[PDB]
């Protein structure tokens, strides 16, 4: 329910600064989630901005300071500022209080009920939108067949 | 799951932590049974 | 006084068709008309037919030292 | 694997035209008549039926592989006669001839029969 | 099917090339991967 | 091993005749009278019947498993 | 400029066969005609085929290749019938297409045949040819072989089970007047059986305003289809391609 940013590495803790900003020490065994770097956030002004974009704090806690976003959040936005001394310059603010500076048919055995391929039967490698590639049991190959033409066993 | 052993014929479910061998025999080789899966075949 | 040959060579000639036509395939200005095609290959032999390709071959001599040739000084056979 | 579906050797999948005439443009009143997913079978027929008529001066075909169903028919006639003409009458002729057979064949098995 | 030839994106070929990656790898003829400027490479059998 | 249903190069059916070749052959015919017996006159079929080994019967003496 | 006014003469007539000449005609006619009787004359052969179980000695695909080669008797049936892949149906009906069943127990030490006489087809218009009859394949004591089968319309230049014709003899020029052979020493040769040429000749004199004609048939049936109605529907099966070649003509000229 809470992501968490490592801002200081001990022998065998972490200190990390949460979305709340709220400094907590945890241990080596946290699971590392996979950071989007394309995520899209608003600032206050309806401007697009994503992360190493330095953006100024004119709300919140943290109001009067600017540092570079580091990582997101849905409304959360992490900055980074050498200046601050504190936490390693890393804090947190609302994303809205900042200012730019698998298809089901796989591997189902299905049947041709329409088209030249009439009568067979296969399994479904690949499926997509509008066709679906069949290993076909019958000869030695595998051909690819609109979805209109498949009925499942 | 089902298998047959392969001196007698005696059909024998054995577990996943067991080791095989005929219940009426003791053989130490088990084939697997046929599909249940349909199966088709063009004549050509 | 240039003391080569006045000819291009076949090498010469695949180096500077295959150059122009990536540089035609990067979105590169044709120097000549073209009349409907597509493959950057034939645009390029069209151009080199018209002798209108901005390629300069630097020939180098040597003894260290080299000449330069516009395509259209070249004879193209 | 690479073998084709034979079935795809007489069926014309989609976005296929069963046949294509082009006119030639070296000698004038000259055709070349592409007929998709087809063979030897009415090819020599309609070529030998083609010569048959004498205002054709040139009637000819080939098949420009035998793994491909591509057959492509010239055709040139005199220079009052077209030869989509010529090749419609060679049809009506083969199939006036084939159907004359038929009929003969009937009488002659019901001759056989009785006989 | 399996080789493939690099094509550069121009604005003659753009339609055909674009109906190529639609095509994508499960038909002949298709393709592999869209590699932008950037040198991402977009593997054409993952990402419909 | 088994017969072929058709003779490979002209197709006529030769898998209702082995059985009966093998007993006419029971009969003391020459290999050719046995042939001509069944009506196989073109040598295309007539090599189906003279060439074949019926090895089914060297199979089934195994297990039915 | 018209085509020739063809005439038939029937020499023999049987069931399996049927032997017969055509006069007035063209070589390619002549030749298409041929290539007809083995590759466009429909017949029903077993193509598709579910195997419920197999026990025998030989893998499934060589008992349902065997079953493919059965031929059926289609004389009328197969008229009527269609292409399953025209039909509409889900997978096959009697529209399109016949069904069939085979199930054989051998739990007894004899050795048992299973026969082209064990199909068991679900209209009596179709059967097997023979219904001595053909073995499909030998089992032993504990070997069962249960299947279920589906026969539909077909034509031999698709597969070879479906070719109706078990060889088709062809010959024109017995006497080679017209000499589009050329024979190095044409002592050695064997008469043809329609050849007029007498036992101290080897060649007819060369005839230069000869062209061929007197063609002579002898078309084998594989019992599948009577003789007769082989080259009929040979007939009608090559007007009815002409046909749709001269619509197909008429609507590209017409756009
Ligand atoms: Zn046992
Ligand atoms: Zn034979
Ligand atoms: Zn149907």
């Amino acid at each position: 329910q809470t992501v968490g940013v490592i801002v200081r590495l001990e022998r065998e803790t972490f200190q990390v600064l949460n979305m709340y900003g709220k400094v907590v020490t945890v241990r080596h065994q946290v699971t590392r989630k996979k950071d989007n770097r394309f995520a899209v956030a608003l600032d206050s002004e309806q401007n697009n901005i994503h992360v190493k974009d330095i953006v100024k704090v004119i709300d919140g806690p943290h109001s009067g300071r600017e540092g570079e976003i580091r990582h997101l959040f849905r409304s959360f936005a992490f900055l980074h500022c050498k200046k601050l001394v504190e936490n390693g310059g890393m804090f947190v603010c609302k994303t809205r209080h900042l200012v730019l500076a698998d298809n089901e048919l796989i591997g189902q055995t299905v049947r041709i009920s329409q088209g030249p391929y009439k009568g067979y039967i296969g399994v479904v490698k690949d499926a997509t939108e509008s066709t679906a590639r069949v290993e076909l049991h019958s000869t030695c190959q595998t051909i690819s067949v609109d979805r209109q033409r498949l009925t499942t066993v | 799951m089902i298998y047959i052993c392969g001196e007698c014929h005696t059909e024998n479910e054995i577990k996943s932590r067991d080791p095989i061998r005929c219940r009426e025999c003791g053989y130490r080789i088990m084939y697997k049974k046929r599909t249940k899966r349909l199966v088709v075949f063009d004549a050509r | 006084k240039r003391i080569t040959t006045p000819y291009m060579t076949k090498y010469e000639r695949a180096r500077v068709l295959g150059t122009r036509a990536l540089q035609i395939a990067m979105c590169a200005p044709v120097m000549v008309e073209l009349e409907g095609e597509t493959d950057p290959l034939l645009i390029a032999m069209k151009e080199l037919k018209a002798r209108k390709i901005p390629i300069i071959i630097r020939r180098y001599l040597p003894d260290g030292s080299y000449e330069d040739w516009g395509v259209d000084e070249l004879i193209i056979s | 694997m690479n073998a084709p579906p034979a079935f795809e050797s007489f069926l014309l999948f989609e976005g296929e035209k069963k046949i294509t005439i082009n006119k030639d443009t070296k000698v004038p009143n000259a055709c070349l008549f592409t007929i998709n997913k087809e063979d030897h079978t009415l090819g020599n027929i309609i070529k030998s039926q083609l010569l048959k008529d004498p205002q054709v001066l040139f009637a000819g075909y080939k098949v420009p592989h035998p793994l491909e169903h591509k057959i492509i028919i010239r055709v040139q006639t005199t220079p009052d006669y077209s030869p989509q003409e010529a090749f419609t009458n060679a049809i009506t002729d083969l199939i006036s001839e084939l159907s004359l057979l038929e009929e003969r064949f009937r009488v002659a098995i019901k001759d056989k029969q009785e006989g | 099917a399996n080789m493939t030839f690099a094509e550069i994106v121009t604005p003659f070929n753009i339609d055909r090339l674009q109906e190529l990656v639609r095509r994508g790898n499960s038909q002949y003829p298709g393709a592999k991967y869209i590699i932008r400027d950037n040198g991402d490479r977009i593997d054409l059998r993952f990402h419909p | 091993m088994i017969i072929p249903v058709r003779c490979f190069t002209c197709g006529k059916i030769v898998g209702n005749k082995w059985e009966a070749y093998l007993g006419l052959l029971q009969a003391e015919y020459t290999e050719g009278d046995a042939l001509d017996a069944l009506g196989l006159k073109r040598y295309c079929c007539r090599r189906m019947l003279l060439a074949h080994v019926d090895l089914i019967e060297k199979l089934l003496n195994y297990a039915p498993l | 400029p018209y085509a020739n006014q063809p005439t038939v003469r029937i020499t023999e007539l049987t069931d399996e066969n049927v032997k017969f000449i055509i006069e007035n005609t063209d070589l390619a006619v002549a030749n298409s005609i041929r290539r007809v009787f083995i590759a466009e004359v429909p017949i029903i052969a077993i193509d598709w085929v579910q195997i419920d179980a197999n026990s025998s000695v030989l893998h499934d695909e060589f008992i349902a290749h065997r079953l493919g080669l059965i031929p059926l008797t289609s004389d009328d049936i197969v008229d009527k019938l269609q292409y399953s892949r025209d039909c509409t149906c889900e997978e096959f009906c009697p529209e399109c297409s016949v069904e069939f069943t085979l199930d054989v127990r051998c739990n007894e030490d004899q050795t048992r045949h299973v026969t082209s006489r064990d199909l068991i087809s679900n209209s009596p218009r179709v059967i097997p040819v023979t219904s001595d009859d053909i073995l499909i394949v030998k089992l032993r004591k504990g070997q069962e072989l249960r299947l279920r089968a589906y026969a539909k319309k077909g034509f031999g230049k698709e597969h070879a089970k479906w070719n109706p014709t078990a060889g088709v003899a062809f010959e024109y020029d017995p006497d080679n007047a017209l000499r589009h052979t050329v024979y190095p020493k044409p002592e050695e040769w064997p008469k043809s059986e329609y050849s007029e040429l007498d036992e101290d000749e080897s060649q007819a004199p060369y005839d230069p305003n000869g062209k061929p004609e007197r063609f002579y048939y002898n078309v084998e049936s594989c019992g599948s289809l009577r003789p007769e109605t082989i080259v009929l529907s040979a007939l009608s099966g090559l007007k009815k391609k002409l046909s749709d070649l001269q619509t197909q003509l008429s609507h590209e000229i017409q756009s």
